[PDB]
Parts: C-alpha cells; sequence; structure tokens
C-alpha cells in the first residue's frame, strides 16, 4: 500500500478540501471523531483507504491532509466544525494577512517566510510513508495564495520529493463568481511556473460548476457550498481508484501513462453525469448508455468547450453502482456512430473503462439525489485549449495598458516576468493547435 | 436595447443587415473588440468561437457555424462526401470527384487514373476539370495532373458535365445559386429567390482552351465574355423569367425539374453535419447563410457544383433577403418591441 | 483580526469622522458608553475592525481627533457619543492653522505632529495585524488639508507597507469659506498622488447640490452635507464591517480598484436618496439605477464625460441577489460604452444582509472614473486664477514657503490631470 | 471493438477496449530567486525612505 498525501492551498483548496474529505468520510464509513467501526485492524492496516487515512493505536484515522492559507479565517472554521477531531493542529497552518490577490505577493513577499514551514510539516507526513505515491494540490488560478503560494509549494516539492508525481485539482476563474479584476494575470503566472512541476492538472472551471447549479439543481444564486458539495463529487470520482480496490488508476504514476502522453499536454477534460436535483420527489433512473452518452454533452464538462472540434488523446470511463462491462461497450458502440470522437492518429482510438459497484454517496441534506449509477470522464481533448485561449485573450487586453502590474512590481518580481509567462501560453496554445488541426 | 459587433467589413450582405439592425433603433453597434454583444457578424477566416458563450448575462449569437467549412472546402467536400455514408461514394447528385495533392507534398492520384482509364477505353466523354480553392479543362489526364504539380496547394478533380442544358436563344450554359439559411434551432430555410448566373457565349464542346463559355461566373462574363449582359441584365436570370421560359420549351415547371432535386440536395448536405456543428445545447448559438450552386444538364438533373460559407446576393435582392436574414435568424433569438420569402425544409433532428 | 486605525483632522474631518462613529456604532449596537446592547452576532462579527474591546466587554473606537484648535473637538466630546472616544486620543493645540495650509504642514502643524504620531503607534502596538490606515478631513482648510497631509507622509514613513485611505472634502466655490481653499486643495492632492492608495472625493458642491435639488432642503448646513458623508463612508466600510462572501481588506479592495497607483481617487455614491413619499418600497431596479445616476454622486462629475476603470457596487438588505446580479450587468450591457474595455468584468457587486439603519435596503457606489479629472480641472483653474497674480500668497510666504512650491502642485496636478486624459482615449 | 486486461475483484471491476490502432532548478536556485525579488523590493522601499528623508 501507497500513501497519498494532499495539499489544500488558499480558500478555494480548503473550502472544496473540507467537501472531499466530508465525502471521503461518509464512503469509507468514517465518523466525525475518526473512528471507523468496519476497520478490524485497529492502530494499523495497509488497506485501500490507508492510502488516504493513517491510524492511531486508539483507532482514529486521520486524513493524509495538509492545509495552508496565508489568512486564518477559512482555516478557522475547520479547527471548530464538524470534523475539527478528524484532523490534528499541525495539519492546519495559517498565516496573518492573504496575499492581497497578488500572485507576486503570495509567491515572494510573502510565500518565502512560510514556505520552509509546510514543507516541514508536510515532512511529517511523509514520514508516516511506507511508500508515498504523490501529491493532490488544490488550489485555485485567481486566489494570490492559490496561484502565488502553490507555485512556490510545487517547485520546492520537485526539490524535496524528486521520483514523487504531483496532480493538481485547479480552480479556473470565472466572473460571476469573483470580486478580483487581476485573476487572469495570477492565472497565467502560476500556470507558467507550475507547468514543469505537475505532471496531470484536472482544471474546473468555475463558469461550469455555476450553471451545472442552477441548470441541474435549480440554485438560483449557488453558494461556495453548493459549488464545492459538486466539485468533490467530480474529485471523490478521480481518486475513487485510488482509495478502493481496483486495477485502474492504482497510482499517481498511472495518471500520467494512462491520461498524458505528451508532457505539457496534461490538462484532462472531465465530464460527470447524472446530477440531479434532491428536491425532485423521484427520477427516472438513467440507464448506462443514457449516462455514458451524456460524457459528450457540453452541458456536463467541467469547462465549458467543443470536444467535437478538438482530437482525443486518451479517455478513461469511471463507473460507480449497478454497471457491468457488457453494458459500458454496447453504449460505446452507440456513441461513436452518432458523435464526433476524432483521435490523433499516433494514439490508439480506445478506452480505458474503470468500475466500481459502490454508487456515488450523497450528503445526508445535500443538493445532489441519490442514483443507482454514474459515471466521470477523464478526456484528453485539444478543445480544452479553448479555456486557454479566453484567459491569454484577457491578459493580453490588460498587459497592454500595464494595468495592475505595478502591484506586481512592488512586491519585488519583475515586469518581465510577465512576458515570459505570456510567451509560455502561446508556446502551450501552439502545441494543442499542432497535435488537433 | 440589443448590442452587436462587426468583424468583417468586406461582407456586402451583413453590411446592409447591420444597416437594418441600426434602422430598428433597438440594436447598438460596438466596437469590433468588446465583449459585451449579442450578435457577432464575424470574420471569415479564423474565428474565436471558443470565446463566446462566456459573457455573464448575455445570450450570445454568431452568423457562422463551427465546422461548417467542410462543407465549403472543395477537398472537405469531397472527403465528406466519399467517407459519409450518409451521401456515401455512389450518391447520384455529386459529379464523380477525386482528392489530388501536388507532387511536392489522403491522395487519390491513382484512384482517379484507373477511373479515367477506363473512360479513355470505353469511349465515353473523358473530359475532367481541375480546379481549388485558391482552372483547367482538358481530356487528356496528363494535362490536368501537371497543372496541378505547378501549383502548391491541394486540387480536386471532378467529372465535366459534357451535356448541359443550354438556354434558348444562345445555345449558353449556365449555374443555379440558391441561398439556404439556418438559424439556431438548424432550421434549414430556402430562401424563394434564385438566380441563374448565365455564360453570354455559346456553349461550345471542341475547345475548353476559352474559359469564357464553359465558366458562369460573374466575373469572368463581365471580363472575359463578350456578348455580357445581351440576353438578361448583368447574365442574371431570375426565377420567373427561366420558369415560364421551361414552360414554353421543356413543358414543365422549375419546381418539378429542378427545385425539387435542389431541396433534397440542401437536405442531406446540412443533415449530414447536424450532430457536428449543431449548436442545440453549446454555450452560444450559431446561424449561418449558405450559397449553394448548382448544374442542370439535358436531361434536367440537378448536380451540385460547390457550397459558398461566405456567399454575396444578386444586387436585386439584397433588401429581401437581408431582411430576411434579421426576421429568422437574428430577432428569433432577440425579439424586438409575411408569407415567408423562405421554405422550410422540414426534417428528422 | 484585521484591524483599521482612523483618524480626523480639523474642523471639517472631525465634524465628519464624529457622525461616521455614530452612524456606525448604531449599526454594530454600541451606545454612546461603549456597551453593545445589539441582536445580531453579526453587529459583532467584524467588530473589532473599528473599535477596540476595553475591561467590562466595552467598545472603544480605534480613533484619533486631531486639530490646531480645541473648538471642534470640544463639540464632539460634548456631542451624543463623545464619551465613547478614548481620552487620551484626543490631540490638539491652541494657535490654530488660519486656514493655512503652510501652518498646518510646516509651521503650527509641525509643532505638533509629533506627539499625534505617538498616540497612532500607541493604537498600533495593540494591532493583532493591522491593515492600513484611514483619514478623514477636508482639503480646503488649513488643519486638515496641510497637518493632515503631513501626518501622511510620516505615517508612510514609519508604515511604508500598510495601507493609506482617506476621505477628502474637495472645495468649492459655491460652498465656501474662504478664497484661499484652492491653494490648500492644490497643495494636499500632491500630497494625497504620492502617498495614499485610495482617495475617496468627496465634492462640497455635489452635497449641496443633492440636498438643495434631490433632497429638497431649501437652506443646507454643514450638517446636512455631512449626513451624507456619514451614510457613504457607512456604506463603502460595510464590506470591511460586515461579515459576507466578499471578504476584502484594504490592500485587496486597492489591488482590484487601482490599475495605476497615481489613479487612485473614487468618485462615492449612495442610493436611496429620498426627500420627505419616504415609506416607499424601492425596487432593486430602482435601486440600481439610482445609484448610477450622476445625481446621486457626491464627485460632483458627469460620468458620462469620462470612463470607468473600474466599478464596486455594495447593495445592503435582504433581497434577491440573484435579481441583483440581473440588475448589475443590465446596466453594463446597456452602457458598456463608459467601461473601459482593457479591464475585463471591471464591475464587481457584493451583497450585504444589514441594511442602514432604517432602509429596507440601500446601494453604495464606489467608481474609479477618469471623469474625476473635471474636478482636479475645477481646482487647477481657480488655483491658476489668483496664482498668475500671487494673490493672497503672503499668508503663505509669510509662513515660510516659495512661489516655486506653488508652480510644483500646480503643475503636479496638471500632470494628474493628463494622465487621467490619455486613459480616457 | 477487442476488450482487453479484465481485472475482477469483489468491489468491482476494470479492462481497456481499442475501436481502432493508432496510425528542474535546484534548491539554491529557488533561493537566488526568492532572494532577488527581496533584494528589489529592499531598494524599492529604500528610494521611498529616501524620498521621505528629502
Ligand atoms: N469552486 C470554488 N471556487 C472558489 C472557492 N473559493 C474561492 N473560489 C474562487 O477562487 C478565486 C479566488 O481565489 P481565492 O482562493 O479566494 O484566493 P486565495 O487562495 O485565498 O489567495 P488570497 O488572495 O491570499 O486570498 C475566485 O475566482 C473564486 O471564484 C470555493 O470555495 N470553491
Ligand atoms: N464538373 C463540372 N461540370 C460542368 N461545369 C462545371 C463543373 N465544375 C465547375 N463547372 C463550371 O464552373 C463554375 C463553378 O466554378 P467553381 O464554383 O468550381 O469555382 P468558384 O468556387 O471560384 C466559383 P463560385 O464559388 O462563385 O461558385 C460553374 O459556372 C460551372 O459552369
Ligand atoms: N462637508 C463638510 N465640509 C466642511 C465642514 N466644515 C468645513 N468644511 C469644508 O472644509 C473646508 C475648510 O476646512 P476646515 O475643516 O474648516 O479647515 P481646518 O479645520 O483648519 O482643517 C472648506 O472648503 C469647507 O467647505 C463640514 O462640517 N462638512
Ligand atoms: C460540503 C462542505 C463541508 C464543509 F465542511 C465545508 C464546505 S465549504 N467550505 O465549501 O463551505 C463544504
Ligand atoms: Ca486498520
Ligand atoms: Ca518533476
Ligand atoms: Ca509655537
Ligand atoms: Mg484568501
Ligand atoms: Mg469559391
Ligand atoms: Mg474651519
Amino acid at each position: 500500500m501507497r500513501e497519498c498525501i494532499s495539499i489544500h492551498v488558499g480558500q478555494a483548496g480548503v473550502q472544496i478540501g473540507n467537501a472531499c474529505w466530508e465525502l471521503y468520510c461518509l464512503e469509507h464509513g468514517i465518523q466525525p471523531d475518526g473512528q471507523m467501526p468496519s476497520d478490524k485492524t485497529i492502530g494499523g492496516g495497509d488497506d485501500s483507504f490507508n492510502t488516504f487515512f493513517s491510524e492511531t493505536g486508539a483507532g482514529k484515522h486521520v486524513p493524509r491532509a495538509v492545509f495552508v492559507d496565508l489568512e486564518p479565517t477559512v482555516i478557522d472554521e475547520v479547527r471548530t466544525g464538524t470534523y475539527r477531531q478528524l484532523f490534528h493542529p499541525e495539519q492546519l497552518i495559517t498565516g496573518k494577512e492573504d496575499a492581497a490577490n497578488n500572485y507576486a505577493r503570495g509567491h515572494y513577499t510573502i510565500g518565502k517566510e512560510i514556505i520552509d514551514l509546510v514543507l516541514d510539516r508536510i515532512r511529517k507526513l511523509a514520514d508516516q510513508c511506507t511508500g508515498l505515491q504523490g501529491f493532490l494540490v488544490f488550489h485555485s488560478f485567481g486566489g494570490g495564495t492559490g496561484s502565488g503560494f502553490t507555485s512556490l509549494l510545487m517547485e520546492r516539492l520537485s526539490v524535496d520529493y524528486g521520483k514523487k508525481s504531483k496532480l493538481e485539482f485547479s480552480i479556473y476563474p470565472a466572473p460571476q463568481v469573483s470580486t478580483a479584476v487581476v485573476e487572469p494575470y495570477n492565472s497565467i503566472l502560476t500556470t507558467h511556473t507550475t507547468l514543469e512541476h505537475s505532471d496531470c492538472a484536472f482544471m474546473v472551471d468555475n463558469e461550469a460548476i455555476y450553471d451545472i447549479c442552477r441548470r441541474n439543481l435549480d440554485i438560483e444564486r449557488p453558494t461556495y457550498t453548493n459549488l464545492n458539495r459538486l466539485i468533490s463529487q467530480i474529485v471523490s470520482s478521480i481518486t475513487a481508484s485510488l482509495r478502493f480496490d481496483g486495477a485502474l488508476n492504482v497510482d499517481l504514476t498511472e495518471f500520467q501513462t494512462n491520461l498524458v502522453p505528451y508532457p505539457r499536454i496534461h490538462f484532462p477534460l472531465a465530464t460527470y453525469a447524472p446530477v440531479i436535483s434532491a428536491e425532485k420527489a423521484y427520477h427516472e433512473q438513467l440507464s448506462v448508455a443514457e449516462i455514458t452518452n451524456a460524457c459528450f454533452e457540453p452541458a456536463n464538462q467541467m469547462v465549458k468547450c467543443d470536444p467535437r472540434h478538438g482530437k482525443y488523446m486518451a479517455c478513461c470511463l469511471l463507473y460507480r453502482g449497478d454497471v457491468v462491462p457488457k453494458d459500458v461497450n454496447a453504449a460505446i458502440a452507440t456513441i461513436k456512430t452518432k458523435r464526433s470522437i476524432q483521435f490523433v492518429d499516433w494514439c490508439p482510438t480506445g478506452f480505458k473503462v474503470g468500475i466500481n459497484y459502490q454508487p456515488p454517496t450523497v450528503v445526508p441534506g445535500g443538493d445532489l439525489a441519490k442514483v443507482q449509477r454514474a459515471v466521470c470522464m477523464l478526456s484528453n481533448t485539444t478543445a480544452i485549449a479553448e479555456a486557454w485561449a479566453r484567459l491569454d485573450h484577457k491578459f493580453d487586453l490588460m498587459y497592454a495598458k500595464r494595468a495592475f502590474v505595478h502591484w506586481y512590481v512592488g512586491e519585488g518580481m519583475e515586469e518581465g516576468e510577465f512576458s515570459e509567462a505570456r510567451e509560455d501560453m502561446a508556446a502551450l496554445e501552439k502545441d494543442y493547435e499542432e497535435v488537433g488541426v | 436595447m440589443y448590442t452587436f459587433v462587426v468583424r468583417d467589413e468586406n461582407s456586402s450582405v451583413y453590411a446592409e443587415v447591420s444597416r437594418l439592425l441600426l434602422a430598428t433603433g433597438q440594436w447598438k453597434r460596438l466596437r469590433k473588440d468588446n465583449p459585451r454583444f449579442n450578435l457577432m457578424l464575424g470574420e471569415r477566416n479564423r474565428l474565436p468561437f471558443g470565446r463566446l458563450g462566456h459573457e455573464p448575462g448575455l445570450v450570445q449569437l454568431v452568423n457562422y457555424y463551427r465546422g461548417a467549412d467542410k462543407l465549403c472546402r472543395k477537398a472537405s467536400l469531397v472527403k465528406l462526401i466519399k467517407t459519409s455514408p450518409e451521401l456515401s461514394e455512389s450518391c447520384t447528385w455529386f459529379p464523380e470527384s477525386y482528392v489530388i495533392y501536388p507532387t511536392n507534398l489522403t491522395d487519390e492520384r491513382e484512384v482517379f487514373l484507373a477511373a479515367y482509364n477506363r473512360r479513355r477505353e470505353g469511349r465515353e466523354g473523358n473530359v475532367w476539370i481541375a480546379k481549388s480553392s485558391a482552372i483547367l479543362i482538358s481530356s487528356e489526364a496528363s494535362e490536368l495532373l501537371d497543372f496541378i504539380d505547378e501549383q502548391g496547394q491541394v486540387h480536386v478533380i471532378q467529372k465535366y458535365l459534357e451535356k448541359p442544358l443550354l438556354l434558348e436563344p444562345g445555345h449558353r450554359k449556365f449555374d443555379i445559386r440558391s441561398w439556404v439559411l439556418v438559424d439556431h434551432l438548424y432550421n434549414i430555410y430556402l430562401y424563394r429567390e434564385g438566380v441563374l448566373r448565365t455564360s453570354s457565349e455559346p456553349y461550345n464542346s471542341a475547345n475548353f482552351q476559352d474559359k469564357t463559355c464553359h465558366l458562369t461566373n460573374h466575373c469572368i462574363q463581365k471580363e472575359y465574355s463578350k456578348n455580357y449582359g445581351r440576353y438578361e441584365e448583368g447574365n442574371e436570370m431570375f426565377f420567373e423569367e427561366f420558369n415560364q421560359y421551361l414552360m414554353d420549351a421543356l413543358n414543365t415547371t422549375l419546381e418539378n425539374s429542378i427545385l425539387l432535386q435542389i431541396k433534397h440536395i440542401i437536405r442531406s448536405c446540412l443533415m449530414c453535419i447536424e450532430p457536428a456543428i449543431s449548436t442545440k445545447h453549446l454555450h452560444y448559438q450559431s446561424f449561418q447563410l449558405f450559397g449553394f450552386d448548382f448544374m442542370v444538364d439535358e436531361e434536367l438533373k440537378v448536380w451540385l457544383i460547390e457550397v459558398n460559407g461566405a456567399p454575396a446576393c444578386a444586387q436585386k435582392l439584397y433588401a429581401e433577403l437581408c431582411q430576411g436574414i434579421v426576421d429568422v435568424a437574428i430577432s428569433s433569438v432577440f425579439p424586438l418591441a409575411p408569407t415567408s420569402i423562405f421554405i422550410k425544409l422540414h426534417h428528422h433532428h | 483580526m484585521r484591524e483599521i486605525v482612523h483618524i480626523q483632522a480639523g474642523q471639517c474631518g472631525n465634524q465628519i469622522g464624529a457622525k461616521f462613529w455614530e452612524v456606525i456604532s448604531d449599526e454594530h449596537g454600541i451606545d454612546p458608553t461603549g456597551s453593545y446592547h445589539g441582536d445580531s452576532d453579526l453587529q459583532l462579527e467584524r467588530i473589532n475592525v473599528y473599535y477596540n474591546e476595553a475591561t467590562g466587554n466595552k467598545y472603544v473606537p480605534r480613533a484619533i481627533l486631531v486639530d490646531l484648535e480645541p473648538g471642534t473637538m470640544d463639540s464632539v466630546r460634548s456631542g451624543p457619543f463623545g464619551q465613547i472616544f478614548r481620552p487620551d486620543n484626543f490631540v490638539f493645540g491652541q494657535s490654530g492653522a488660519g486656514n493655512n495650509w503652510a501652518k498646518g504642514h510646516y509651521t503650527e502643524g509641525a509643532e505638533l505632529v509629533d506627539s499625534v504620531l505617538d498616540v497612532v503607534r500607541k493604537e498600533s502596538e495593540s494591532c493583532d495585524c493591522l491593515q492600513g490606515f484611514q483619514l478623514t478631513h477636508s482639503l480646503g482648510g488649513g488643519t486638515g488639508s496641510g497637518m493632515g497631509t503631513l501626518l501622511i507622509s510620516k505615517i508612510r514613513e514609519e508604515y511604508p507597507d500598510r495601507i493609506m485611505n482617506t476621505f477628502s472634502v474637495m472645495p468649492s466655490p459655491k460652498v465656501s469659506d474662504t478664497v484661499v481653499e484652492p491653494y490648500n486643495a492644490t497643495l494636499s492632492v500632491h500630497q494625497l498622488v504620492e502617498n495614499t492608495d485610495e482617495t475617496y472625493c468627496i465634492d462640497n458642491e455635489a452635497l449641496y447640490d443633492i440636498c438643495f435639488r434631490t433632497l429638497k432642503l431649501t437652506t443646507p448646513t454643514y450638517g446636512d452635507l455631512n449626513h451624507l458623508v456619514s451614510a457613504t463612508m457607512s456604506g463603502v466600510t460595510t464590506c470591511l464591517r460586515f461579515p459576507g462572501q466578499l471578504n476584502a481588506d484594504l490592500r485587496k479592495l486597492a489591488v482590484n480598484m487601482v490599475p495605476f497607483p497615481r489613479l487612485h481617487f473614487f468618485m462615492p455614491g449612495f442610493a436611496p436618496l429620498t426627500s420627505r413619499q419616504q415609506y416607499r418600497a424601492l425596487t432593486v431596479p430602482e435601486l440600481t439605477q439610482q445609484m448610477f445616476d450622476s445625481k446621486n454622486m457626491m464627485a460632483a462629475c458627469d460620468p458620462r464625460h469620462g470612463r470607468y476603470l473600474t466599478v464596486a457596487a455594495i447593495f445592503r438588505g435582504r433581497m434577491s441577489m440573484k435579481e441583483v446580479d440581473e440588475q448589475m450587468l443590465n446596466v453594463q450591457n446597456k452602457n458598456s460604452s463608459y467601461f473601459v474595455e482593457w479591464i475585463p468584468n471591471n464591475v464587481k457587486t457584493a451583497v450585504c444582509d444589514i441594511p442602514p439603519r432604517g432602509l429596507k435596503m440601500s446601494a453604495t457606489f464606489i467608481g474609479n472614473s477618469t471623469a474625476i479629472q473635471e474636478l482636479f480641472k475645477r481646482i487647477s483653474e481657480q488655483f491658476t486664477a489668483m496664482f498668475r497674480r500671487k494673490a493672497f500668497l503672503h499668508w503663505y510666504t509669510g509662513e515660510g514657503m516659495d512661489e516655486m512650491e506653488f508652480t510644483e502642485a500646480e503643475s503636479n496636478m496638471n500632470d494628474l490631470v493628463s494622465e487621467y486624459q490619455q486613459y480616457q482615449d | 471493438m477487442e476488450v482487453i486486461e479484465l481485472n475482477k475483484c469483489t468491489s468491482g471491476q476494470s479492462f481497456e477496449v481499442i475501436l481502432k490502432p493508432p496510425s528542474d532548478p535546484s534548491l539554491e536556485e529557488i533561493q537566488k530567486k526568492l532572494e532577488a525579488a527581496e533584494e528589489r523590493r529592499k531598494y524599492q522601499e529604500a528610494e521611498l525612505l529616501k524620498h521621505l528623508a528629502e
């Protein structure tokens, strides 16, 4: 059994981590006090849930998580919330004033003063790992901490944990649920300095989570709790292989091998279905083929884009609930004859399928309804490059006037890092275009 | 108060639509780089579709279907016809065609020669034509291939209709243009008014060197033709006259002899790619005006020539058609505070 | 614990600051003796931002009152909430400033500035994590203008990385005390351009025109003009004083509102502004339409003469946040020609569940608009009309200043106008 | 349409299907960058104090 250390950075990372570990507990039958009755080995064992949970002699199951924020307001809720007993205080790290939505601040000014402290706490969790696989890093693009401190953390992790993998769960900026104007800057700054340090990254566009909440869950104005409970459902489907028995995506190494044939192009598109509102007295339970076919509808993608006008490089189907191999392949045939699924000629036109019999778990009182079967498609489309184009364009409009640049230079960053970062995105877009068109 | 931006100053069509939109007093034009727009009259090449439908509170509409180039490109249309099972390789309304890359660059060179050698041996008319989106008519395959290699872009060789329907008096070739408009709901509307761009030169089958009586383009007739404007004004015969002719000469109607085949071809092409370019469940909506060009032989059979994704309109039909675009395409998604001039081609989505 | 240190200087500064603490004190449930008697924990969630907690659960505003004459501050101490202020935080003199910038910045004020900084330092040392400072003052007088800017220049020396915020009242010939107000304003404006991060420009003409025309006050008084500033101050600080999905500290606001260091002069706005037909329910559209109308803006500038660099709206009260978003995006989508297109989504909206005392809902407007250049244009013209003849200079030269220093201030602001002008095109 | 590498256990199963065949900086360099920006902050603040001293 190999362990995974999860790192939650900034407000977005910490709050999303709150919704994930809440879900990990309901799934694995872990109580708020850390107890797990079903676990028959007290204070140890190399089970599948031990990849994310350590065990004390007293029978407490402690997440392998680290929460970092440059301001203590958000992490302070965790210290007195429902799951205050799961974590011990070392796992929660908080500064005294944030990065003011300023990449340079979180990276250089404040980051330098706390980086060695985080690495120290991370080393403690690592010292409890007999074979650490890698790290799961949750953060936002627009946040000054999410973008600024994360990129510094990644650089260091690659130095102190060379042969280890690092996956990201990144929150892509959306105006509808943001008050910051400088998020394009922060996004392109952190993607530039984090690219060569991240083996695979799952972008979630808040614009997509927002409309899925208003459209499917009939939430007129969703809250972060609403957005986060949905985001963790997808995260649970992605990490389920690492926490349950299985053969597909059993360790973090298998995520690059199965989803990233080219290094720089390591941003899979996630598609999840079904998302049904709990207010519905009862809903027609969708079939394997119906939920599968939905995987190619833009309306359930984590990033609004058109896969029809891209080229796939890989494709994983993760199923949870009442599903058998016979049903999966049947729907696959029906969709290729109806849908436009053009692969790159140097990649096999095939799908890797994973099935877990335990149907999705729903938070009692949450917004999502119980379903008999659900699927999450991880596809590596050139179409996600659309998100880079939208973002790069917003970067160009501002940088052409140097608007807000003084705030960054004033924290010690050089203006040249801007153009050096933007030119890297220009190179990123060209790669996609070369692989797709 | 709706807002729109203009990104193609050369579009004669949408220049009128924009002129009309402003005439309503309810549409407002913005700078071509202002993202807060309800409607975009987008550029032709490299239109950034990926940036549409991401502005909170704005239902955005664009005048181009992403991916429709598969149908409006000479080489793409060929591949789409041969490979698509909806159209199949034996589609009966499209001339036998082949994709021929120049030797300085898959390719159907040998496939064409086999069919050519078969026609040369069977005493059948073996006159082909080569062309590209960026023209040579010849009966010897040697002259067709050597011409393509002299260029540096992809070309297409297809059978040349050697028995084209000739209008009288004159004995002259011609083509027919039909404008088709697809709205956001993917309804296929055919404009009731077509045009015949006629050749003012008598068709001659024993000399493909001079391309003035063979090519019925409005520019070549007005530049390389000596009888331009003799029989009809601007080498353009509209449906009223052409239909009266088909009745006095052939004792039939334009509806039965030609229009049924045109309407059937339009449906076949658009329905074929609907899954690939539909915006039914997309974050933005699309609509686009198309220009189909057909050929009519002496057996009153219609043949598809090419499809234009950015066509112009006959001078006498700019007002009627442009206004029509604003009714079923724009205001259908942005209403304002008949006897349709279109022919709805019902179909299964 | 993100504490703010408040400072109010001179007659205008202390009277306005006085009413400011009177308004928010009621909103947080603090009585005139510093005791809390509110009914919602939201009133105390961020109460330490502006208040210190003394023994016996007493809440003491974190405010330092400054003046060169005892007159105005004596009124505050005898005022309604005068008892609420810390006794030692009163720093004053006897010479006065005679509405003279030189006296407030070089001679009289310089003799007293060191003692005020001693109190500031005392309040800072008790701050767990000090956000920054906020100053209230007028620019056309002598103490708030001349010494106020002296304090800012010295505070930046001792706290170079804390945020400096000011509420600055700009003079107008229509509501004028002395003819030298343009002189003092031009000298202070240069100080603010250098040593503040955000300056809420409050024009006394706009305040006057609002009271007379919109509010239907036959004969306005400085007290009337201060009721507006009070409500406005309570609005712009709602983000700092109450909880919500907005968070927002001074440095975050500065970073998203100020795209360029010197263009940090904001136009504030408040809605509703109702004359006593006052019990009517105001709809979300009515709030929005009013909030953007010029008649509701306190800079005396016509925004339709410039372009918004950034815009921040704060809505207060139980309302349809969905309907708020709808109306806000409607204003942007029906007037996009006035928002610079090179700053995507430069219009942000926050919601707060607690409305001002006696209002079912309200909306505060904060705008970084290039139209503010018209304000500095008025000041520059009135300045040059007198300086070209050197009229009234002896008041200043008699305190040690030279004509050179005036010409520079003159050029410093004309440059400021030109900077606002290039970003409008 | 081929199914390969079927693995079955008590908690589920997984398999692969093929439709068609095909056709860093050291810790020294990081400390320098962090200090380089810290040096540009010190110099910038030095010029402000120099400005204020004047
Ligand atoms: N999905 C989701 N997005 C969030 C959440 N919290 C913040 N965001 C998004 O993150 C972006 C801002 O980043 P933050 O995480 O708040 O910034 P930060 O990491 O705290 O860094 P600071 O600037 O120091 O506060 C905005 O665009 C928000 O929409 C969350 O809980 N869930
Ligand atoms: N296979 C064929 N048989 C007979 N005539 C043909 C033909 N292919 C082309 N033509 C002639 O060529 C003309 C159309 O040329 P084509 O459309 O290929 O070039 P083009 O695209 O630059 C003109 P447009 O786009 O305006 O229709 C028609 O007038 C037709 O008479
Ligand atoms: N809004 C408002 N403005 C004032 C008030 N008192 C003075 N002013 C303005 O402030 C300027 C004079 O400054 P003042 O405060 O009297 O000078 P100081 O006390 O020496 O700093 C003039 O332009 C006045 O119009 C007031 O109570 N309210
Ligand atoms: C489901 C859940 C649990 C939790 F403890 C905190 C959240 S949050 N921070 O996103 O509001 C969400
Ligand atoms: Ca165990
Ligand atoms: Ca690495
Ligand atoms: Ca003295
Ligand atoms: Mg934060
Ligand atoms: Mg053409
Ligand atoms: Mg006075």
